């Protein structure tokens, strides 16, 4: 499942827009969807970029920027089930000599501790630039 | 710029309690915890 | 001439008066507070794991 996910580019949704005041109600100016690795853009004007975070192109370009910062840590953690399944296989065909198991099960335990870090960096990073658009009462 | 909400820092919610109080918290938390280790040991019952 | 009646002053009290004002209109009534944020809290997270 975590292997699905990093390669997946639909971690989360935006949508940039304006409002409308009275028998007007609502009217979408931008939408993407965005990815840990790359982003792949969506119908906002209907050109559809995968593109890559390391090339530029605004506060939702900054929002797109600080999601690196919280790169690494399921990368760490997807490298900990890698290291932990392995150890897994290694006593289903040789039983004896118990040792490798109690040890595999500390990086089953401490794989999960760095995706906790890794989505208090994700979510913090989301929030922070959610809070850092200045507050115009017409774009909701 | 007129000033908005700030970024919250990382240790913000230490935020209430100024820096010379949880030093002396913690230096009141050693100095009750060895007192009180001191009082056990004079008194069997 | 102007200055000495306060024709001039009048049109300082016209003109940066009349285009709507930014005070205490959206400081009296237009807050209401949020939600903590995980921002607001995240360091514990940090201390705890």
């Amino acid at each position: 499942l975590l292997g699905i996910a990093v390669s997946t580019d639909y971690w989360l949704y935006l949508e940039e827009g304006i409002i409308l005041p009275q028998n007007q109600s609502t009217e979408v100016k931008m939408s993407l969807h965005s990815g840990l690795w790359r982003v792949c853009f969506l119908a906002g004007e209907e050109r559809g970029r995968c593109f890559t975070i390391e090339y530029v192109m605004e506060s939702t370009v900054n929002v797109l920027k600080m999601i690196r910062s919280a790169t690494p840590f399921p990368l760490v953690s997807l490298f900990f089930m890698f290291i932990g399944f392995i150890l897994s296989n290694i006593g289903h065909i040789r039983p004896h000599r118990t040792i490798l198991a109690f040890v595999s099960g500390i990086f089953f335990i401490l794989s999960g501790l760095s995706l906790v870090v890794g989505l208090v960096l994700y979510i913090s990073s989301i929030n922070d630039e959610m809070l850092n658009r200045t507050k115009d009462a017409e774009t909701y | 710029k007129k000033p908005q909400k700030s970024k919250p820092g990382v240790f913000s919610f230490l935020d209430p309690l100024a820096y010379e109080i949880w030093m002396c918290i913690v230096f009141a938390y050693i100095g009750v915890s060895v007192v009180l280790f001191l009082v056990s040991r004079f008194s069997p019952y | 001439k102007l200055s000495e009646q306060g024709v001039l002053d009048k049109l300082k009290n016209k003109w940066w008066y009349d285009k709507g004002e930014c005070g205490a209109k959206d400081s009296g009534s237009k807050e209401k507070t949020s939600a903590l944020s995980l921002s607001n809290v995240a360091g514990v997270f940090y201390i705890l794991v």
